[PDB]
């Protein structure tokens, strides 16, 4: 049976024995950097096994309400074992990413979900004009909620959930490396993201590459029964990660 | 020294030319080049993925994302229309903003087939068959299910796949058709009809919602560059 | 140091055009608008494995 | 051989389908796994064979992105009490003009030499009097990188240029133009940057951070008529060799700055009486 | 080998002819059939043997049709009180002028490229004070296939054209020009077209339906001088590469309709004093 | 660059000019030729074919 | 990549000329005004049966 | 054969290196010997292998130098009662612009062709009464070898050149331009000269002592106007197949004569807090 | 005669440009040619040079040359600070007015690693040792000895040689950085620390001196010509 | 008498252009840019015996 999946990063292992194909990025499988488009000159250093393995990014509800949320890479990782240690006292850095979603309801539950990753994920602000601090959209592991109706605080972002937040019709982020949630036939998505930029390296801190979306598209229902919520589970894994710059713990 | 004479045209700018032009940095030495991962060679490439098709523009949506969802019922007439909708990619407010009709709004000519693909998004013990007709180009559009089944048409059975795809034939007197779609170069309809009606076992519940994806096939192309009427500015941003 | 190649023609009916080039940046050249090459792969299957489109997508 | 003469694809044909009745089912899959579905009409229908000879020719990137459009305009006058209205100074960027922006941002990054185009054109400001004779005018386009010394007044010392490059044009030619190669440090432009300046988290945000194109100036050379004469000068971009990665929805929202996403929202489409509707 | 030197006819000739005596009769037909008679002098005549070098190479279609022709003209004004009134917007179409209407109407179906060019002048309005100087004006001419955005005044956002053509051009050149290939959605244009356009028969009627080519606009890039200044433009047409099929009689009657056959009868020919007159 | 003199002609415009000029939408596809019935190539071969002359013009 | 061709000359009196294109699409080169053949019998002569000049026409 | 086909360097790549312990030490040198380190920091720190593509092109004299630069720029009028007032007498020198005297001074001794340009702009000056109408005007350039004869007023015979070349330019089309050969009598052209005239060393001193280059004329053909009219002309140099020997440091202090090294004391840079201080 | 057409760029002057032009001397004969020595094809190998780095800037030197001299002492606390600078080649004080920074200021793009040179000049009885780090960029520069020996560094140890190198390495996201240097492409800070201590003997003096030179190594360059800011004119000079 | 040679291009990415020089004086030439040869030893090595790196410098 092809419904049955199994993945070792590490010295963890996820297993799944309901769920679809895998998703590789844009065809492309993550890998180290070669030395003909290297720029930095010292030895990098690979860590390997320490740091590729799968971490738990903790969990939400999913409610009849729910409209959405969102993560933002590497912030979420940024205090997670060696990862984050790692990013702390180094300058440059560079990883791909494997990401998998874990929802499981009963036959008699029905819902979609859009499971999506955006690189460069620019957001503008609730307020046109105006500035927000690093505080309204990256946190730590904490999921950011999307809203129905347009934001007005003007110290946040705009978080009209059919704008996605990017002033894009929401229906379109189909383009993105992107899989579906249906608690008919499925109960987890798996993405294999690789390193995506206009440089060979990046600072992990002043940068986010990539943001993750989780879209109600069809909300939750049920009837007659004494589960009143659906759990919703992140499990992220970097690949191939290598880092340069040793310059003391800083952010 | 060599005899010459200037035809028409010369000092001319045509925004469209293609000419040799003096380099104003001499001996520049570029960045080395990258390969970035999914470059993207040509815009049909992104027309060929599929979007999310708003169907339900029911005029009195106070929620913007019911758009996307087609309501489905247990209980209903024997024979009873789901949806309809006119097959005009670049012109219809159902196809306007989806992924391939943005790309189209770009071009004033357009032709080939088109890949048209519901989900099925209910409980895994429902159960329903479903036709899907497409009507060409005709006087009047089908108003019962016996219309429609004498045109293009699948039936959709609903199981462990949930997803049925019904493929728009190319059937048209010209071999382009406008973006900005008038009588002549009309397209047809699509609609969708009960062919079973959905069953559902007791504790499950009573309404499912289906929805509905929009793509080109690998026949489609473009013609013919275009502005799009879709964005405008009144003042100089600052 | 004359290139000779083909000029676009419709259907399947000198067709010819010479080009020579005067000034030493690669940069000064003219559009390459001649290529005509693609592959929607990358966009439109991005799974693992892959799937035969005759078969059933799951079992 | 003085002759390099070593220096077309068309659309896929429809094959012929009989009847069929098997097990095969193409038309029935699954979106969840995040495939687009490869079927074709010769999969569900039966049909007869055809040759196509249409082609994608028109739907290159390299044509797509291959038109010159309008990125900046601005006016200046010859003579004026206000010693900032008689020169035009503009940070390079590709941000102020509405189409050219929405179609360079349904991709991520770019990578393509540049074209540039000047057109100029003057007027006579109206007054009570207006007879007057002048000479052709004469009009001086500079640009300074980043880091440059910038003028302060129509004849300042920094019009000199020794290093900067500069264009000199008189009225009634053809327009300026010229080319201008891949100047990014990175390895290709970035049209979306989801980052800080400040390694802490802080400072600006966004697109603004990476534009450090520098300046362009314009001024009359020596031109000062007795009465005020106006002059508007138009910017036109042409890539050249393009390159994209990475495609991206196209906007659905107005712009409402020129350094910043910020938007309000807009509904999904436009609306009809009911699901059925199909009339006009 | 670097040149292809490997890329005339001549009417028929006569031939001597003698007393004849016998029982064939090429005199005489019938008309009944449908067919021409392709008797000769010869064939009734005793004649000389002559060469003939007359050739029919001006009788071509390619060279009847490949003449420059004016197809539209219209009058703009730099400034004025009326908005509509300062640019053109014209729909485009063959029907306008007579001459090169006529011409191409004696075929039904045509399939060509075109080569346009354009012809700008302008002079100074009357008025009771005339002394002003103005630098050289220029102009803009855009083209807008179906469906794009137009231009509501003449400094409207539409002018930036990113992805329409256009052609700025300067007063005292060379008139401006360009060559369009074959854009008809159709394999071939169509000067007639005997139907409607709704399935019913029912709405517009004739040629009318099938004329979808666009529009083209004009205006003063930034000319605004003290005093009106009007300027006039002229079309010009010509195809090349023609294909013509299905020749039909020249038109009788006047025309009087820029989009119908609508005409008024017209007698076939003019009188003579009576069957036998034959002087002056 | 290459010495040159305009000579008189220049800038003017005959409407029966051959001359190559630039095309004002690159790389368009044309629609496939398609053969119609009924070509005609010289306007002699309509000039061949018979029509009915009114003789009879008597002014009533 | 030149083509060097005749050019017409009156009656039976170098008569020689060179072209090069020097753009990519077919439609900028100049008019091909040199072809002059021609057949009247689509017009002239649609009949089924091939009617002999010199027999009756009927019978 | 016709063409002669027969007619880059990168920087130097980094090496991988390893853990060492061993008695060699590159890091410690002596600067006492006049001898700059040629350590890289593969003999300091573990490296990766890296490839570089980056060039030094943009760095060659020739590149440097080869840029046109303002030298010179003065008016004349048409029409005035001051007869020295209506022509431009120069002597030939570099000094008189900072810009590329400071290019120049970074070498000793420079040897190259000449590129010059010429700018010319005309205006109207302001007056009770401006309404004329006047022709095109035209422009003599006179180049005068040391020792031949000077004009002393707009109209003398001197400007009817027999050997003397010249330039004669009407307004509204392109700058003027020439090539000029290596016309030093010595083998190299000297910026710097620390010697006398002299042979008891008494005197002028500096580069003053070489500068006998000769003379640039300009004027009005014949153009007169009755009310006055003011040109300026602008003079552009650009050196070509530049050789250039013994650098010397650039210049610290401003310039302040044209024809002498004077200056004024200058600090030698800016100053900060204190030796530990790298904030902003 | 030949006909041709006038493309956009006629007649303009472009400063930049190749073009041949008429010699207005025509078969003149040019002086033989001379080996001279000391000829110089690229600027880089002046920039290559060695040159005095004026690290002294303490804002009340009322004598210039004390700016070149870094003070020295005896008795120190067992840990303490000689110096500290930003890596600024093209806009910090200290390297602007250097023979590299001078070069530098010319353009406008730059990259490769650089040469730092310290020189002992006490008496030939003194000795100690000494800490140089480079900090690559971050938040916060180095406040004590603990934080600077995180980054790259060496131990410089006094004795016969007097001269010790400390090679800056490449260390950056992009190929080039901006001479105008923005907190984008900040590119980190150097420091100096007491290792040991600085010991003399009796009929000594009790204070030294230390001075630094700054070079390019061999992958350097540059790019971008621009005209430099340090030069600048009111009025024609005469 | 034509001279074919390559004109600058980025990284490792018809790269050939053409010249023909028109005026009878080589001052009348086009610049000559495309020379990247150099050597620094002039300046920074200008001793006399020769010093090996990975040796001490005196002794
Ligand atoms: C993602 C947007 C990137 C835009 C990059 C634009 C690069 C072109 C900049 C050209 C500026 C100089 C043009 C005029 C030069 C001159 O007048 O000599
Ligand atoms: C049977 C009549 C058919 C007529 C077909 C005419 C096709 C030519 C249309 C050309 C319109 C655009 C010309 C100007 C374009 C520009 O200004 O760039
Ligand atoms: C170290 C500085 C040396 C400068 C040498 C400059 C040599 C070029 C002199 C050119 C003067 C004549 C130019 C105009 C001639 C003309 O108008 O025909
Ligand atoms: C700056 C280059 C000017 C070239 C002028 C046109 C070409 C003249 C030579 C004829 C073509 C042969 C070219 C070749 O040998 O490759
Ligand atoms: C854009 C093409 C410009 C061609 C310029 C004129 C021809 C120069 C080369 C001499 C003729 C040889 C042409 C060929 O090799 O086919
Ligand atoms: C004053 C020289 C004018 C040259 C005109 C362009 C070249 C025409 C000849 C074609 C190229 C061949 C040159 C050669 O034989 O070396």
């Amino acid at each position: 049976s092809d419904r049955v999946r199994s993945i070792t990063l590490g010295n963890s292992t996820i297993t799944t024995q309901e769920c679809a194909n895998v998703v590789v990025g844009y065809g492309r499988w993550p890998t180290y950097l070669r030395d003909d488009e290297a720029t930095a000159e010292d030895q990098p250093t690979q860590p390997d096994v320490a740091t590729c393995r799968f971490y738990t990014l903790d969990s939400i509800k999913w409610e009849k309400g729910s409209v959405g949320w969102w993560w933002k890479f590497p912030e979420a990782l940024s205090d997670m074992g060696l990862f984050g240690q790692n990013m702390q006292y180094h300058y440059l850095g560079r990883a791909g990413y494997t990401i998998h979603v874990q929802c499981n309801a009963s036959k008699f539950h029905q819902g979609c979900l859009l499971v999506v990753c955006v690189p460069e994920a620019e957001m503008g602000g609730a307020v046109v004009g105006q500035a927000f601090s690093a505080t309204a959209m990256a946190n730590g592991d904490k999921a950011y909620e999307f809203t129905s109706a347009t934001q007005s605080d003007q110290t946040k972002v705009q978080t009209a959930i059919h704008n996605a937040g990017m002033g894009v019709g929401v229906g379109n982020l189909t383009i993105y490396p992107h899989q579906w949630i249906n608690l008919r036939t499925n109960n987890s998505a798996t993405i294999v993201m690789p390193y995506i930029n206009s440089v060979p390296m990046d600072n992990m801190f002043r940068h986010y590459n990539f943001t993750l979306m989780v879209i109600p598209f069809v909300k939750l229902d049920y009837a007659d029964t004494a589960s009143t919520y659906v759990p919703i589970t992140v499990t992220v894994a970097p690949m191939c990660a290598e880092y340069n710059g040793l310059r003391l713990a800083q952010a | 020294g060599l005899p010459t004479m200037n035809t028409p045209g010369s000092t001319q700018f045509l925004t469209s030319d293609d000419f040799q032009s003096p380099c104003a940095l001499p001996q520049f030495d570029v960045t080395p080049s990258m390969n970035i991962p999914g470059e993207v060679k040509n815009l049909m490439e992104i027309a060929e993925v599929d979007s999310v098709v708003p169907v339900n523009n029911v005029q009195d949506t106070t929620d913007q994302m019911e758009m996307f969802r087609i309501p489905v019922t247990i209980n209903a007439p024997l024979q009873q229309q789901v949806f309809g909708l006119r097959l005009q990619p670049g012109l219809d407010s159902v196809f306007k903003h989806t992924l391939l009709g943005e790309i189209l709004n770009y071009y004033a000519h357009w032709s080939g087939s088109m890949k048209l693909t519901f989900v099925f998004c209910g409980s895994a013990m429902a159960t329903g068959k479903f036709l899907i007709a497409y009507s060409p180009p005709g006087a009047n559009p089908p108003k019962t299910r016996k219309d429609a089944m004498l045109g293009t048409h699948i039936i959709w059975d609903i199981g462990l796949q949930s997803s049925c795809v019904l493929c728009v034939p190319w059937i048209s007197q010209t071999h382009y058709r406008l973006v900005q779609q008038d009588e002549y170069t009309s397209a047809g309809y699509v609609t969708c009809w009960y062919q079973t009606g959905m069953i559902v076992p007791p504790g499950t519940p009573n309404s499912s919602s289906i929805m509905c994806f929009a793509s080109a096939c690998n026949d489609f192309s473009v013609r013919m560059l275009r502005d799009t009427p879709f964005i405008s500015q009144d003042n100089k941003l600052q | 140091g004359a290139q000779v190649s083909t000029q676009k023609t419709g259907a399947h009916e000198i067709i010819h055009y010479t080009n020579i080039n005067y000034y030493k940046d690669a940069a000064s050249n003219s559009a390459n608008r001649q290529d005509f090459t693609q592959d929607p792969s990358k966009f439109t299957e991005p799974v693992k494995d892959v799937m035969i489109k005759s078969l059933p997508a799951l079992n | 051989g003085d002759v390099e003469e070593a220096i077309v694809v068309h659309v896929a044909d429809t094959m012929r389908s009989g009847p069929s009745n098997s097990a095969s089912v193409p038309a029935l899959t699954a979106v969840e796994t995040g495939h687009t579905s490869q079927v074709t009409p010769s999969d569900t229908m039966q049909t007869r064979h055809v040759k196509n000879y249409h082609s994608r020719s028109e739907s290159t990137v390299e044509n797509f992105l291959g038109r010159s459009a309008c990125v900046y305009m601005e006016e200046y006058k010859t003579t004026d009490n206000d010693v900032n209205k008689k020169f035009v100074a503009w940070p390079i960027n590709t941000k102020q003009m509405v189409q050219m922006r929405r179609k360079l941002e349904m991709f991520t990054y770019l990578r393509f030499d540049m074209e540039v185009t000047f057109v100029i054109t003057s007027r006579q400001d109206p007054g009570t009097t207006l007879a007057q004779d002048m000479p052709v005018l004469t009009h001086q386009i500079m640009y300074v990188p980043p880091g440059g010394p910038i003028p302060a007044k129509v004849d300042d010392y920094a019009w000199q240029t020794s290093t900067n490059p500069s264009i000199f044009w008189t009225e009634g030619n053809a327009p300026a133009r010229m080319s201008i190669p891949f100047i990014s440090i990175g390895n290709a432009y970035s049209n979306f940057y989801d980052g800080w300046s400040n390694f802490d988290q802080r400072g600006s945000y966004g697109y603004n951070t990476l534009n450090n194109l520098g300046h362009i100036y314009v001024r009359h050379v020596s031109g000062s008529s007795p009465h005020p004469i106006t002059s508007t000068i138009r910017v036109y971009f042409k890539p050249k060799h393009t390159r994209a990665w990475v495609p991206r929805p196209p906007r659905l929202c107005q712009y409402k700055k020129a350094f910043s996403v910020d938007f309000t929202p807009t509904p999904i489409t436009d609306t009809r009486k009911d699901i059925n509707t199909v009339t006009t």
